[PDB]
């Protein structure tokens, strides 16, 4: 939408949780589990491929 | 709100014009400009409680902390009407110490 403006990635993930109706404390208080789940999900794609 | 469906930027409004066998759309959009960098933090710890912005981000100009809206820089001081509380400050990665100002009790002298 213009020039790239940097933001830390967990803070971008919190904006995106807001965009679906969940408060952002739910992301910050679960950060490690959410990242573990994303990593297992990405590791399952290359296994199926 | 569909990205790039009505031009580049944040769609404000669009005007139609007729062409021969066709149509022309003049899209008016909003494009952000002249950014500055800041230090930032996800929450703020005060009295053993974690505070999150209601809307906006916590930013630091070098020595002081403010809340701003995310798309236009307009800094304000962090109060209990700017933020909400959840939990204690032991669980959030990158939490920062600052004071969150209450209006009522300095009204009550
Ligand atoms: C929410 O669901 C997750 C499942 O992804 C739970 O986390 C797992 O809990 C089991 C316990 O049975 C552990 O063995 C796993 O190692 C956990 N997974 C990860 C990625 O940490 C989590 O406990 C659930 N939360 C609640 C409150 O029920
Ligand atoms: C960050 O902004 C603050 C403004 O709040 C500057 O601090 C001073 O703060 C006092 C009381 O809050 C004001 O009376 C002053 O007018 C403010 N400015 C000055 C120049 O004294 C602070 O200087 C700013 N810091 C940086 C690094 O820009
Ligand atoms: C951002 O990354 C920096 C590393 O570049 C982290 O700084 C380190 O913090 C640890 C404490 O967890 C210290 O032991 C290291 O000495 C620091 N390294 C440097 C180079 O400063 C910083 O903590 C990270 N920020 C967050 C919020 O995790
Ligand atoms: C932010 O403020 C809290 C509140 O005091 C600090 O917590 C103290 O941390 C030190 C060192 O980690 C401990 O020795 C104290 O026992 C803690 N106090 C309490 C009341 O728990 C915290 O360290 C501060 N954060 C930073 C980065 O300085
Ligand atoms: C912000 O700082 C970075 C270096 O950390 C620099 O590359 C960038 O151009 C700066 N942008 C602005 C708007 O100051």
């Amino acid at each position: 939408a213009g020039a790239a403006l940097q933001i830390p990635f967990a803070m971008q993930m919190a904006y995106r949780f807001n965009g679906i109706g969940v408060t952002q404390n739910v992301l910050y208080e679960n950060q490690k589990l959410i990242a573990n789940q994303f990593n297992s999900a990405i590791g399952k794609i290359q296994d199926s491929l | 709100k569909r990205v790039d469906f009505c031009g580049k930027g944040y769609h404000l409004m669009s005007f139609p014009q007729s062409a021969p066998h066709g149509v022309v759309f003049l899209h008016v959009t909003y494009v952000p400009a002249q950014e500055k960098n800041f230090t930032t933090a996800p929450a703020i710890c005060h009295d053993g409680k974690a505070h999150f912005p209601r809307e906006g981000v916590f930013v630091s100009n070098g020595t002081h902390w403010f809340v701003t809206q995310r798309n236009f820089y307009e800094p304000q001081i962090i109060t209990t009407d700017n933020t909400f509380v959840s939990g204690n400050c032991d669980v959030v990665i990158g939490i920062v110490n600052n004071t969150v100002y209450d209006p009522l009790q300095p009204e009550l002298d």
